[PDB]
């Protein structure tokens, strides 16, 4: 934890959604941002502040350790399962 | 040969009659556009269509009904509708824009332009007629145009054709909720039109069809067009005995001689008996006797009245299907004999009782189950002088600041028409209690 | 597949036409056109537990809005 | 087969009524070029209450654009549906209008009432039978306030039987535009008060507060609070446009619930009004849509509710829907609140369905109430009007184009008899 | 024709109906949809059925049972389990709130809420019936709905129906095993009730049937399951006689006739003796002589206790399968030559007896055996009076510092009626005691 | 019908709160999104209990969550299961509290309180029939009851009406390392038993020693103390969500716990509590759920229970079960120690059965006691008043704001009183002669 103590890997993401009540959309398309730290391991998940439309935003996801899909659940979360235009799933 | 004419003035009435026609072509072999299919076996005698609809050569046959409103946006949906072509194009009149909940609008002020059109017509179908036995409209009661159109249409129709069995179906105010504030303003107005030109003015209520519906059908969130349903097997089942022939035939004209036993108490309350679920007919046993006696329980009324509180005067029981007469004697004597139903002293007979020999037709994606036997029961009773008296101050609340008042008396209408209409009302309601009270 | 002849209202390019009758100068001139109109043996009605989509509808039985929402 | 003919008049009326014909443009399905490319004969069933057809298969909507300086009709025609309208509509006039009521109403109106008469009674022969007007305006400023009145004189001395109705903008209390807003508002509801029949009431500040802590939006512009009253704009006529099973004419409200000759100004509202993140999480239905009816949450004037009583409210509901399950729902917050409605009326409320709800929403509905809380607003701006003219503070502008010193306060005389009204039959 | 409704009420009383339903159905050919096969047949038709069932126009049976109950997860077990389309969804009717082992709430404050539509429902279950016997309920003496809306059930029953062959059964709480801590005020409360309402109240108890499911059932950690198939199987030994015939059929007014003497002292002891496992059953031959034994043995009876500390009365033998008149006679006559087995004197008789020619049936995963013969005792001892004397104990021991009363006061109840519950009690003891010592 | 509505208080109410829907989400099976992905349909039957349904198949909880801190409920509502709470349940303040119970009630008078007023009425209305509420918080902070009793006596003014629970995380018994501490131990009471008097009081003391002696977990966090709480929090109610065979709701447990309307005190319990090395040798019987759950040390209350007498005992089990064993635990523990089994109650001990186990586990229980040991934690904070209480030196904080302190006075004596009142009923025998 002195080797990586402030090195953070940083990923672009969006997540795809259905909508109930089709006012104003159909379908949506959230901007997200995966942050994975190299010193414990851990993912963050944030949402950067948009224009006059606001959700809920900030922080997604804490800054804790999210294990993988319900298929042997018993690992964790490594650097080596983190790439760019790949599938990955947060709860 | 057995007719009648059944004319649907107002927008509630015309959708009364929508699904009303829907059940009258279903239970004859008309098809939706009119046709009449060949070799198909139905169960009518061979006049049976004849009540309700005319022959033509290449098997359509076109109802006897006038649809009659003053909005063109609900006529245009039956006019583009699957009815299309059952209806002859002329039947279906049209006004230009909405009587708007106003009793001296359609009265006065729209009326005039167009029931010169209206009884025209009833002339062009009376005189097809040929052994004519009443008329049937169908009518809401606090409206603008199923108010105040209606009552053109039968001063005029009274006077045109004389004394006629002129019956009449309306969809009374009753409860604690209406959908307009000005309604109760329309209902004692068309009182007094409808108190001397009607003869059987059948009240039916819609909180009424509300708690019926959700705890006999087990249904929850009612709309109208089950509502518009409901109705329509209610007058289908008296109208029954004049298309299909029974044990005891009773036509129109026997409704009138003993449901009316004074000429002001011409308001008998309705009822349809086995409103039964498709899961629970198959459950219950359906006989004679438990429906006859479920038919007197206060919770199936179609008026939303108490009637343990008043005191009945006249029954007519209408059997439809695998009924037998001594079933309905055991079920009138186990009746009798019970003490929370109570009559008026001076009338010992107190019922009357028609078998038909046709089961109700059940309709496509309705609530209703094939039953084997129906009960339509069509009781005058002193209760109903509840539902009128709590119109009465319901009316008189509002009369007192006199609100709402400028928009009827600025069109045709006087103001002294409404404490006329106030009297007559309390005239009803004397008058019906003093029919009440044991004889010495 | 014609228009009555005593409907009012609109239909399109009416006002130039002429000399044809009411359901035939409609007849001759949208994909979704609907104005001319061209378990539950699983469970009893006396149910009181919870179904999802089963608050919600009409025209059919307590018995039957369970089917259209499982189905 | 019933139509009405539009109006609008003022920059904001302007702006508003072209976000009114943007909604009914794509709610009946017709492009930025005036063709048809929905997916309903529905659309174009009832497409005459507003529209006109044109030759070659094209709607043009019927709609008169009125102000006094040329700066907003080519912002209006500039904009996305801004070609639909007819040039021959835009009628104006050349200097500006000067925000004052003297003169878009006496001095630069006079020019122009023979230019705005002509082109609406050319509009009210070409139909088959005329049923109301529409009107877009404000009480705050100079044109809206001077000709968008003028244009209701001299309507209803020429069309008397014809229900009228004008959608005004009164004036905010601390959301100021114009020093001279009182004025401008006091002078137009003096006459608006006799000759409408039916208005309805619209603050600025309430659409600012719906549109932060309901729709929760940062920094809203003009043109969602646009959309936001042209969202009940359109709700109020849609039983002309789309059958049901009980339908409410412009003039079925109007009888039904205006009590008295000169109470005719109304609340509006919309039912179904979500944030962006809380829309998966609302069950929608009426059971939530009725207690959002007579909330002080979606008011769309200014003066809380919950401080007076409802004279007549009308609920106009658009969905395939079931009826007890607003009949009862309707009693029992009636039941439930029984002393925020008023005695010698027992029934307070106006149920309308109407079949097609709007585009993307499954169920919708629009608030219609009156209230006795709006003679809250009328003695508060009276306060205000009170406070400068004592003064004589901003008359000097005014009293150059003719206007006396006995003129005003004959108007706040016919004014204070409204909060007289509602007062003598609050209690 | 002969018949009787059997009511259920309470966790308890709806456990009971469904593993006694099950039995039932499965006594004739019903299963669980209730149309009976028509390849198979259980046995001769006979009508059999119409003492529980009632016959529908398409071929469905259908009990004549109503499942009232305020606690809705119960009843749902029912509602979406195997027999789900038997009863009606409109017989099985619930509560929104459970009187929460309140004697007062399931009388004042729920009761009042259901009370009027448990009556129109068993109105219109016996409007169909014709020579009805009488009612049985099936409660618990612990519950708030088995005693409170119990106790309110026989008030309403007592005047709509007058004296009518009224059965009850009952779960005591026992001496030591017991689920609750307001259980002795809710058992003191619902027998005030009971000993005025209740023609005969069959008494039974949690333990006695544990002790006789694992000594003689020979079943270690037994459930609520297995008490409620060894009561079903009584009960169906009880109309054992109503539905199959027999060399001495008895009736229900014949229970009560010859096994009360005195109108407080119809609390009779149950007991099943021929209760064995089938790894034990085939293996020896049981004679009618050694389960008359076996009904007389202290730890065969199904309340906690014996008759060694009190005098018989009356006993009511209900013996069933291949058994002949004589050798009962001789069962009865070797019983009567014990001075150990004490009978009052002014019962010198004593015994009532009645045989049925259908032998008992077994459910699958039950755990008895097909016994050729089997037989129902119903003591009437003395030795109650301490079974009673210990509730009291167990009354004194929380009343006497108002413990949970608060908990019934609130409710709609006064505190003197906890005095009125314990002195008919403190009277009851005196009048088992008054027909006890001898005449001299 | 019978239904539950969660309020959240402080950062005890959240994260303890926030713990337990992701344990019913588990139990009834709701993915985080909110979504039902659940393997049995019991888990979806009675899911009206914590759960409302919002169109789009997204199930959507019943809790409204308050605090005065914006802070802390950005980190439920970022949490893993935790975006299934709607936005408007989320009511929160600008300034919250910090060092002077004195401030804490000359602070924030009534703004948050009419804003989740609205929030608690539209989500309670818009049901069928309400069973009633739930409250979880703790009795700590820079306010205590200080905010407390300025915004819940504008809510106490009609609540007592229906059931209310309320698992409170009592004050621990270890040191005093909030400087000025020992005013806001007295300020705490008044009101502290007429409004809820089903009063789960929980300590973090006793939390630890399961997680350190019965559990062994080398380093419990906050976070599994949170989950101990959620499984006793979830036991209460089973038996209205899933069905039994012998039912018992949170009213037949009040009932047949509470012989006084004064007792606020259920020390609650977990019976199949066992390390992860010896999970693999465990009976896991009748027997074995009993021995423990009645047992000293599986008590999440610092109270030996051996110090007093219970009074009244529910055993709301979970599975297919016997509840005989519980019987020898009086008659062997009673009848000769009857000091630990109060004599004037015939029996002590309230079971119900709930088939439907916890999630892995086969068999379970939630044990909840109203023992008259619970003197002893009302008087710990007896001796943490009266130690600092008469100097009043460094109140000099609390001075500024400083109130009426005949309300500083007047709730010990509404505790100490309620000691007296416990003191009696473990003290008080059936024959009452013989303690004179
Ligand atoms: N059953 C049924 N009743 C309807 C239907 N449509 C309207 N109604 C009844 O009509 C009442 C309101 O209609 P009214 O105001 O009386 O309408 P009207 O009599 O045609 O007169 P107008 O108001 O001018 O249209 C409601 O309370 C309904 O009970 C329908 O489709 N089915
Ligand atoms: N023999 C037998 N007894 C049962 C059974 N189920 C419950 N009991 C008895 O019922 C008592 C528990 O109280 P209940 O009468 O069931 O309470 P309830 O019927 O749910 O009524 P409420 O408390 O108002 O909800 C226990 O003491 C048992 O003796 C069963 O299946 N078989
Ligand atoms: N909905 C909506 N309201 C507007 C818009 N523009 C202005 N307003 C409102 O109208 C007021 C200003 O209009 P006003 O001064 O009366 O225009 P004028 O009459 O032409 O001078 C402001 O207080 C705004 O609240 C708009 O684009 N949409
Ligand atoms: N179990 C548990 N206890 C907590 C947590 N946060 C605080 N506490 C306890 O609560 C006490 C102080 O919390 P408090 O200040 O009252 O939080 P507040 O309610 O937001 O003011 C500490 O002694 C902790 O033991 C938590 O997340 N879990
Ligand atoms: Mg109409
Ligand atoms: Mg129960």
């Amino acid at each position: 934890w002195v080797a990586f103590d402030k090195q953070v890997l940083s990923f672009d993401a969006y997540l795809e959604d259905e909508v109930p009540d089709k006012s104003q959309e159909n379908y949506r398309i959230r901007r997200y941002k995966i942050y994975f730290y190299l010193e414990d391991d851990t993912v963050e998940v944030n949402e950067p502040v948009l224009q006059n439309s606001g959700l809920p935003q900030g922080i997604f996801i804490r800054r804790h350790r999210i294990s993988l899909p319900p298929p042997n659940e018993d690992q964790f979360y490594t650097v080596h399962h983190f790439n760019v235009n790949t599938d990955i799933v947060f709860y | 040969m057995r007719e009648c004419i059944s004319v649907h003035v107002g927008q509630a009435g015309v959708q009364i009659g929508n699904a009303c026609w829907e059940l009258y072509c279903l239970e004859h072999g008309i098809q939706p556009d009119g046709q009449m299919p060949s070799d198909k076996t139905i169960g009518g005698g061979d006049d049976s269509f004849n009540t309700f609809f005319s022959e033509t050569g290449a098997g359509k046959h076109v109802p006897r009904a006038v649809f009659v409103d003053l909005e063109p946006t609900v006529i245009d949906e039956v006019r583009t509708g699957t009815y299309r072509q059952l209806f002859h194009p002329e039947q279906l009149i049209t006004g230009k824009e909405d009587a708007a909940n106003n009793y001296a609008r359609g009265h006065y002020t729209i009326g005039k332009e167009l029931i010169d059109l209206v009884l025209d017509r009833i002339r062009k179908l009376a005189d097809q007629c040929t052994g004519l036995q009443g008329f049937l409209i169908f009518h809401s009661f606090g409206g603008g145009t199923g108010s105040g159109f209606t009552s053109l249409l039968m001063e005029r129709l009274s006077v045109d054709y004389g004394k006629k069995s002129k019956l009449e179906f309306s969809i009374y105010p009753a409860p604690q909720v209406s959908t307009a504030v000005v309604e109760p303003y329309n209902s004692i107005l068309t009182t007094h039109t409808t108190l001397e030109h009607s003869d059987c003015a059948f009240m039916v209520d819609n909180e009424a069809i509300y708690d019926i519906c959700r705890r006999n059908l087990d249904i929850e969130r009612p709309t109208y067009t089950n509502l518009n349903r409901l109705i329509g097997q209610i007058v289908s089942s008296i109208t029954a005995s004049l298309r299909f022939d029974g044990a005891l035939n009773v036509d129109l004209t026997e409704f009138q001689t003993n449901l009316v036993p004074y000429p002001r108490i011409h308001f008998p309350l309705a009822t349809y008996a086995p409103v039964i679920s498709a899961e629970k007919a198959y459950h219950e046993q359906l006989s004679v006797a438990e429906i006859t006696n479920a038919c007197f329980e206060p919770a199936n009324q179609m008026v939303k009245c108490d009637p343990r509180h008043g005191k009945y005067m006249a029954c007519c029981l209408l059997y439809r299907g695998d009924v037998v007469p001594k079933d309905v004697n055991a079920a009138i004597a186990t009746i009798k004999t019970k003490r929370t139903i109570q009559f008026v002293d001076w009338c010992p007979t107190g019922f009357k009782v028609g078998i038909n020999y046709q089961p109700p037709t059940v309709v496509p994606g309705g609530d209703l189950a094939k039953v084997q036997r129906a009960v339509c029961m069509l009781s005058n009773t002193t209760a109903i002088a509840e539902a009128w008296a709590r119109l009465d101050h319901k009316f008189d609340l509002m009369y007192a600041k006199r609100a709402f008042v400028h928009w009827y008396v600025g069109e045709g209408m006087e103001e002294g028409e409404f404490s006329e209409a106030r009297e007559d009302m309390a005239a009803l309601e004397k008058d019906y209690e003093e029919v009440g009270m044991d004889s010495v | 597949p014609h228009y009555i002849p005593g409907y009012t209202g609109h239909c399109p390019l009416l006002r130039f036409s002429m000399g044809q009758t009411y359901g035939q100068m409609t007849g001759q001139l949208p994909p979704a056109h609907r104005t001319l109109l061209p378990l539950s043996s699983s469970m009893v009605p006396g149910y009181t537990g919870f179904v999802p989509q089963a608050q919600f509808i009409f025209a059919k039985n307590c018995s039957q809005v369970w089917a259209e929402a499982l189905n | 087969m019933r139509e009405i003919v539009h109006l609008q008049a003022g920059q904001c009326g302007n702006q508003i009524g072209a976000k009114f014909w943007e909604v009914i443009s794509d709610e009946h399905g017709i492009d930025p070029t005036g063709t048809y490319h929905g997916d309903s004969d529905l659309q174009l069933e009832r497409i005459n209450v507003y529209y006109n057809e044109a030759t070659g298969g094209k709607y043009v909507p019927r709609a008169v654009l009125v102000d006094l300086e040329p700066g907003t009709m080519d912002s209006v025609r500039s904009g996305p549906f801004g070609q639909i309208f007819r040039p021959d509509n835009f009628v104006f006039g050349q200097s500006g209008a000067g925000n004052n009521w003297a003169k878009g109403h006496y001095t630069e109106g006079a020019e122009l009432v023979d230019s705005v008469l002509d082109v609406v009674r050319k509009e009210a022969e070409s139909c088959d039978c005329l049923q109301g007007f529409q009107l877009t305006h404000s009480l705050g400023g100079g044109t809206g306030s001077g000709m968008g009145t003028l244009l209701i004189s001299k309507i209803r001395e020429e069309y008397p039987d014809r229900i009228m109705n004008t959608f005004s903008v009164v004036p905010s209390p601390k959301v100021s535009d114009t020093v001279v807003e009182p004025y401008n508002a006091t002078l137009s509801v003096h006459q608006l008060v006799e000759n409408t029949d039916e208005t309805y009431c619209i603050d600025n500040e309430a659409l600012y507060d719906i549109c932060f802590r309901t729709l929760k939006l940062t920094t809203p512009t003009y043109g969602d609070l646009n959309h936001l009253v042209s969202a009940t704009m359109s709700g109020v006529t849609t039983c002309l446009r789309f059958p049901g099973q009980l339908n409410a004419d412009l003039r079925k409200l109007a009888v039904n619930m205006v009590p008295f000759p000169r109470l005719h100004f109304f609340m509006p509202g919309f039912a179904p009004l979500t944030s962006r993140g809380s829309q998966q999480y609302r069950a929608l239905t009426v059971p939530e849509l009725t207690q959002q009816m007579f909330d002080a949450k979606n008011m769309m004037a200014a003066c809380d509710p919950r401080h007076g009583r409802y004279l007549t409210v009308a609920a106009v509901f658009r969905g395939r829907m079931s009826m007890k399950e607003v009949d009862e729902q309707m009693l029992n917050v009636q039941n439930k609140n029984s002393s925020y409605f008023v005695e010698w009326i027992p029934n307070n409320v106006k149920t309308a369905v109407c079949d097609i709800p709007p585009r993307g929403l499954k169920m919708s509905a629009t608030f219609i109430g009156n209230s006795t809380a709006i003679q809250e607003l009328f003695k508060r701006i009276s306060e205000q009007f009170t406070a400068m003219f004592r003064r004589k503070a901003f008359l000097h502008w005014y009293t150059g184009e003719g206007m006396d010193e006995m003129e005003f306060t004959e108007a706040e005389s016919n004014m204070n008899d409204l909060v007289s009204e509602y007062q003598q039959y609050q209690d």
